[PDB]
């Protein structure tokens, strides 16, 4: 009929508050029709046809549902707070009972794997009442909501011990030590794993009075609070939610990238292969790949080969070779922006995030329609009109970008595809190929040049802006989207209070105190991170320290002009905050 | 580092090639060390080398890591999670209105951030999608949010100047009213009763939407949600239900932080794991065919 | 003791005839690269002593007598696969290719493609059947000789992957 839910009944607008699930339904109406159906079925059975009940459902779903695809978020202290010796204590308060793990982890613990699954962490799981280190063994009891579990670590005799609500948990035998013996290694830091719809609280014991069971257990034993003598609070790190693009590791168990140097007759190539395809533990999820450096469009849009045309042109070209034996329907090719953080197991070009801003005049006429999207890619399967594979050359999708006009057109097997994307001025486009591995050899990055189109290295590197020879400098490298990254919780958050002043005045939001942070902007990646996060990225920290040293050196010995120039890069507020 | 005579031999072409090494190969700290040694040797500073390194490296701002102070930006959202799907009983037209009580223009050196509009959630989960929980990112910075700061339309860190009567940044005693049409993707803004010549079209409607404002220091604004909670300064456009009508019966409409972590004591801090997707928020009748 | 599956009970479909078309051609093509690798040059004279052979010439232009008995092993293979009773479904792409219907030889390697667990097991057991057929033949020459035995007469599972290799690779290439 077209009716929709409405808190107030209105026939003309087709409003009905009854359009809700039966559990959320009104009690009076539900009991009315409920007793009606009780009476009907009870009369049905009293009629003599005593129909038997169906198979009673005793199954349990075990609550597999979760936000996106993340089953747990790992919370840990900063790596710099690792303890090498000593004897330390901290408490974990379980707000809601469920699948949570608390224990001690090494600085090398990955934020995506289960806490205690590998050797990086030593954790206690109370929901299953089972320890976790390179496997699981039964230990302790199960906690309820509100129970507080204390974690005790002794780095002298290499012993760890857990206490639940005060009593010491013990092993299958009478031994009280959670883990008999380990090695110091690189140190230990507190860590907790929180499951779906799980709430917990960690108390590092900055105030000894906050620790609730420390007096009965831990104080006389000689254990010390983790924050026994810290003037400022511990910076706590959590698992990052948004996937990011990072360079493919050389030791990756699935992905392998090899660099093929370009000969006189062959363009330089970057080839991506699947190590463990046709073997166990292969990954069939769509793997997202990206080149490190982007192509930047012009600030303002305009409104054999000729060497002059190749000097005055701005169109850049790269292509991909879909390896014969790899299904083109599982591979997408094109350009993506820096904002592309959508990691989905099933990727389709229909669900690419997009918006269309259409600025108009006061008369209502559409002055301009601008389509904005993070992903501008095409599918190889729909482009492969001949079908199947050719050994002489695989499906060769080629991408050309006109930095002066923002026109993204795709060339395939010498014929131009119908799909075309027009991008905004100054947009930074990253070459990217999304593919699901159906073969050991999936695809490779061809960096050649088609007729009258400037090669990609010119648009990538300003030094080679005028070099027609294709190049693959070591800076450019394939990056894959992954969830294995930590994140730094801010020490201080903005203070805002919310309260509904009155029915007339509505809800009020009030923030009056200023708070600032310094952001470190990576130029090539179009990214930005807090400078205080560099406590865990050693390479960036070292490079920025040496950049500061160079900044000091160029203005050293009273180079006043250089100092005035540097005042723009580093200003008074930045200096005074640092 | 050893021979002062080397510095005189080093020329403009060599000092450019050294920087081109950093450009082509990548971030390498020993190249920066070599450049430092070029500037000063044995306590003697070379003005030419210091000038060349500066004028050939600094102005580009493409190799060295840039740094800047950014004001923290937080976001408040109501409890309502309005969305559109087939066979679902939710109204496709919605309206809410914002009242700016006071806004200091420059609490700090950087201008204050005040953007209002709608944001979406990836899937049916209650987490806002595509945006970092903390930082200098607000409404209109990620591609899942749609904002209006008074002069520009914000979506995915891209701002386009929108024509409006008496163009100005949002100041004291400015009234912003937002309209969202989920039947045909449409987000419309209405400033002080005058129509903003701006338009959001053909955006993804798979996820759940919600009103949201991104603010910085020195912001004091009020949500006029209509009905019991508020009263609209201007009449809603025809057929546009007020946003307070989307609250579930047993649930109480409250304004909370868009993100799950806020300012509080570290030991009292409630650590939240992943939350179950709110697919039950959308109601769709599923009768078994007989 | 092996037992090959019965083959006379079943008949060939024209849709499978279409499949053996261009498949016998690709097999002839790869065997033609084998001939050029071990030294054969295209020559109408039957100079098989001096590495001259006219077989390096496209399969359709070849004589139908040569085309026959060459497709015969494919016929027994398809009898074997259908005798299992397995169902076969044509895709839209494979039907558009049927609708669509001097040169350097193109042969495509297809070890790049990978089968699933199910097709793996099916190929393994049908390779079992082909090894059983070969063991039956070797058994007939065994009774013709009247004595002796063959080391590979032991069942296919009792064999090892190295001697299995030709039968496996044939299995996955035909099913791929």
């Amino acid at each position: 009929q077209g009716w929709t839910y409405g808190i107030q009944q209105d026939v003309k607008n087709r409003r009905n508050p009854r359009l809700v699930p039966y559990t959320l339904l009104d009690d009076r109406t539900k009991k009315s029709n409920k007793d009606s159906l009780r009476e009907a079925v009870r009369t049905l059975l009293g009629y003599g046809y005593n129909l038997e009940a169906p198979d009673q459902d005793h199954a349990a779903r075990a609550e597999v549902c979760s936000g996106t695809g993340e089953r747990f978020r790992i919370f840990r202290a900063e790596k710099t707070y690792a303890v090498k010796a000593g004897r330390w204590y901290f408490e974990f308060e379980t707000v809601t009972a469920g699948d949570m793990r608390v224990g001690w982890s090494r600085p090398g613990c990955q934020p995506d794997q289960e806490l205690g699954s590998d050797e990086r962490a030593f954790a206690f799981d109370g929901f299953k009442a089972q320890r976790w280190h390179q496997g699981n063994e039964h230990y302790g009891r199960s906690w309820q909501a509100g129970d507080v579990v204390g974690c005790m670590v002794d780095m002298n005799e290499h012993t760890m011990m857990f206490t639940l609500n005060g009593e010491i948990l013990l092993d299958d035998s009478g031994s009280e030590l959670a883990f008999k013996d380990f090695d110091v290694g690189d140190g230990f830091i507190p860590v907790c794993s929180l499951g779906v719809a799980q709430v917990g609280r960690m108390n590092f014991g900055k105030d000894v009075s906050t620790l609730k069971y420390f007096t009965i257990c831990g104080l006389q034993e000689g254990y010390e609070p983790f924050a026994v003598n810290t003037n400022r609070d511990i910076t706590m790190w959590l698992s990052k939610r948004l996937p990011q693009f990072l360079q493919v590791p050389s030791n990756h168990e699935h992905i392998e990238v090899t660099r093929i140097d370009g000969t006189i007759d062959s363009s330089p190539c970057l080839k991506v292969t699947q190590k463990s395809f046709g073997s166990q533990n292969s990954n069939t999820d769509i793997m997202f790949y990206r080149l490190s450096m982007p192509i930047e469009c012009a600030e303002v849009f305009s409104k054999r080969d000729d060497y002059d045309f190749l000097m005055q042109t701005s169109t850049y070209y790269y292509s991909v070779r879909i390896f014969p034996g790899q299904e083109p329907a599982n591979v997408w090719v094109g350009w993506i922006t820096s904002d592309f953080h959508q990691y989905d197991t099933g990727f389709d070009l229909d669900r690419v995030r997009t918006v269309t801003v259409t600025l108009g005049d006061e008369k209502g006429k559409v002055h301009e329609s601008i389509k904005r999207s993070n992903c501008y890619m095409v599918c190889a399967g729909e482009s492969m009109s001949p079908g199947q594979g050719r050994n002489n050359n695989g499906l060769e999708i080629g991408c050309v970008v006109d930095a002066a006009s923002g026109l993204l057109t795709f060339i395939a097997n010498g014929k131009e595809l119908s799909t075309y994307y027009q991008v905004e001025p100054s947009t930074k486009l990253f070459p990217a190929v999304f593919a699901q591995a159906t073969s050991p050899n999936v695809f490779q990055f061809e960096l050649g040049r088609i007729k009258n189109v400037m090669p990609l290295s010119a648009g990538l590197f300003k030094s080679e802006h005028k070099n027609p020879v294709p190049q693959c400098p070591p800076r450019l490298h394939v990056q894959f989207l992954s969830h294995v990254l930590w994140s730094r919780m801010p020490n201080q958050f903005l203070k805002v209070d919310v309260s509904r002043i009155s029915e007339r005045q509505g809800w009020l939001v009030q923030c009056l105190d200023p708070l600032q942070f310094m952001s470190l902007h990576i130029p090539e990646e179009n990214r930005s991170v807090d400078i205080l996060e560099l406590t865990e990225q050693e390479e960036l920290l070292k490079f920025h320290y040496h950049t500061l040293r160079l900044y000091s050196a160029v203005c050293a010995l009273g180079n006043h002009r250089v100092a005035h120039a540097l005042c723009s890069h580093v200003d008074e507020p930045q200096l005074l905050y640092a | 580092v050893e021979s002062p005579e080397a510095l005189n031999i080093i020329k403009e072409g060599h000092i450019k090639s050294i920087i081109s090494l950093l450009d082509k190969h990548g971030r390498n700290h020993k190249v920066l060390d070599v450049l430092c040694s070029l500037c000063v040797c044995h306590g003697v500073a070379v003005r030419s080398n210091q000038h060349l390194i500066c004028d050939n490296l600094l102005p580009g701002r493409d190799l060295l890591l840039q740094t800047r102070l950014v004001n923290h930006v937080s976001s408040m959202r109501p409890n309502i999670f309005l969305g559109v799907s087939e066979g679902s009983a939710q109204y496709k037209k919605w309206y809410y209105e914002l009242m700016v009580d006071h806004t200091e223009p420059f609490v700090t050196a950087e201008a204050t951030h005040l953007r209002v509009g709608w944001a979406s959630t990836e899937g049916y989960s209650p987490y806002p999608g595509g945006g970092e929980e903390w930082g200098g990112n607000g409404v209109g910075d990620d591609l899942f949010s749609y904002g209006f700061d008074g002069l520009h339309l914000w979506s995915g860190c891209i701002a386009r100047t929108v024509s409006s009567p008496n163009q100005h940044l949002l100041r004291t005693d400015d009234v912003i009213s937002c309209c969202l049409d989920l039947s045909a993707p449409s987000i419309s803004f209405r400033i002080n009763g005058q129509p903003v010549q701006g338009m959001f079209e053909n955006f993804n409607i798979d996820g759940l939407f919600f009103p949201v404002v991104s603010f910085s220091a020195g912001i004091k604004v009020r949500f006029l949600l209509g009905g019991r909670h508020g009263e609209f300064k201007f009449l809603p456009p025809p057929g546009y239900a007020p946003c307070y009508e989307a609250v579930l019966p047993k649930e109480k409409l409250k304004v909370e932080h868009s993100r799950e972590y806020k300012q509080e004591r570290t030991y009292t801090r409630d650590l939240l794991g992943p939350t179950v997707s709110l697919t039950q928020a959308a109601f769709t009748p599923i009768p078994v065919d007989t | 003791n092996p037992q090959p599956v019965d083959t006379s009970n079943i008949t060939i479909p024209e849709k499978l005839e279409y499949f053996i078309n261009k498949y016998a051609e690709h097999s002839h093509d790869k065997w033609s690269m084998d001939k050029l690798a071990n030294g054969w040059i295209y020559g109408e004279i039957y100079s098989d002593s001096s590495k001259v052979q006219p077989l390096m010439k496209p399969y359709k232009l070849l004589s139908e007598k040569e085309k026959e008995i060459y497709r015969w092993p494919i016929k027994e293979s398809l009898k074997t696969m259908l005798a299992w009773g397995w169902r076969i479904e044509r895709t839209r792409e494979g039907d558009s290719m049927a609708l669509y219907n001097g040169y350097s030889p193109r042969a495509i390697d297809m070890s790049n493609v990978t089968l699933s667990r199910d097709l793996h097991a099916m190929a393994e057991m049908m390779a079992e059947n082909y090894h059983n057929i070969w063991a039956k033949k070797k058994k007939m020459e065994l009774e013709s000789k009247g004595g002796g035995n063959h080391p590979l007469l032991v069942p296919y599972d009792t064999l090892t992957a190295k001697e299995k290799a030709k039968d496996r690779e044939k299995a996955q290439d035909i099913l791929k």
